[PDB]
């Protein structure tokens, strides 16, 4: 079990890599603004109640 | 609102499982019901079985 074409701990290893900077780029946009829903990538029904709370 | 999210997440877990293949058989929709033999000896009788229910 020793090659040379194919690193498959790389692989899985990477994969966590991007899972946790992808985290990290998340929390600092809500602490830049002070809102968690942002995007409607959030609650989705939230958003839509704090319109009409808005309003 | 809240429905159209649970909507397209269940539309997911059907498109896993027509998808999830090895090279181009899939192994989510049932043709692994009824485990199927690999033999890992030298001689008849020596095989071992996997089965995947459909999901």
């Amino acid at each position: 079990a020793i090659t040379v074409n194919t690193n498959v701990t790389s692989m899985k290893a990477q994969k966590n890599l991007n899972t946790s900077n992808s985290g990290l780029s998340t929390s600092m946009e809500r602490l830049s603004s002070g809102l968690r829903i942002n995007s409607a990538k959030d609650d989705a029904a939230g958003l839509a109640i704090s319109n009409r709370l808005n309003s | 609102s809240i429905k159209a999210e649970m909507d397209q997440l269940a539309t997911e877990i059907d498109s896993i499982g027509n998808s999830t293949a090895f090279g181009n058989t899939k192994l989510l929709t049932g043709t692994f019901s009824a485990g199927k033999v690999f033999q890992v000896g030298h001689q008849e009788g020596e095989d071992i079985k996997v089965t995947v229910k459909a999901s």
